[PDB]
């Protein structure tokens, strides 16, 4: 079955359209689809992200559906099968969550991967970069698959820097290092 | 790094605590001393004892 496997209800829609659309071959096109109807959902803020909620029939959504598909008529049409599926297991609440899941496994299978350098403040751009480039470098990042570092701001994590990418991080951080160095200290 | 900045900080900047000896004197039991040597009393001393007592008990065995 199709690499990488996200356990989780609403990620077994994303691992059904993944998979499906993995094996129809037209994952470019349904990333795009799905792009441009979380667009239009999100371009439609109010009666239309303010009505995901439920209260609507069988019957009321089918033509919520209709009007999804008449914002553009440019949807891939596995992703309208997969817009009927969901109003008919009459949720949608979790839609742009679906879309959110199939972009992590999309992105996987384009082999792109994300990583965090969260650190109390927004670090040097030559930081980002050296890290960047060490972390292409280290075989931590295989190579064939590519590293979009985020450095976040965490005040709450007083200075420092944690690397993370698959799982995997390296925190130097000054609170972490301060609170053994409490510890050995109430020794 | 960091484990410098505080080794430094610490160890420089107060190295003991206050202590006074004086203080914990108060508060600990203080030694002192036995009272009296003492001397064991005489007992049944001289035959003031002897005579009462032969003539007291004057008692046979039988």
């Amino acid at each position: 079955p199709p690499p990488v496997r996200l356990f989780g209800v609403e990620g077994t829609y994303a691992t059904a359209l993944y998979q499906a659309a993995a094996k129809n071959s037209s994952i470019d096109a349904a990333f795009q689809s799905l792009q441009k109807v979380e667009s239009t959902v999100k371009k439609n803020p109010k009666l239309g992200h303010l009505l995901l909620n439920p209260a609507l029939s069988l019957k009321d959504r089918n033509s919520v559906i209709d009007a999804i598909v008449e914002t553009h008529k440019n949807l891939d049409g596995y992703v309208v099968n997969l817009l009927k599926v969901l109003s008919e297991n009459n949720r949608l609440g979790c839609f742009e969550k679906i879309a959110s899941d199939f972009g992590v496994l999309n992105d996987a299978h384009n082999g792109l991967l994300k990583g965090t350098v969260t650190s109390a403040e927004p670090l040097d751009p030559k930081s980002f970069k050296r890290i960047e480039k060490a972390l292409s470098a280290s075989k931590l990042v295989g190579q064939g698959k590519s590293l979009k570092l985020e450095n976040v701001v965490k005040p709450e994590i007083k200075g420092g820097l944690i690397v993370e990418l698959g799982d995997k991080t390296v925190d130097l951080s000054i609170s972490t290092k301060i609170q053994k160095l409490n510890k050995v200290l109430e020794d | 790094n960091v484990i410098q900045d505080l080794y430094l900080r610490e160890l420089k900047d107060t190295k003991l605590a206050p202590s006074t000896l004086q203080d914990a004197e108060g508060n600990v039991k203080p030694w002192n001393p036995p009272q009296k040597p003492n001397l064991p009393e005489l007992e049944l001393q001289g035959p003031e004892a002897l005579k009462a007592y032969t003539e007291q008990n004057v008692e046979t065995a039988h």
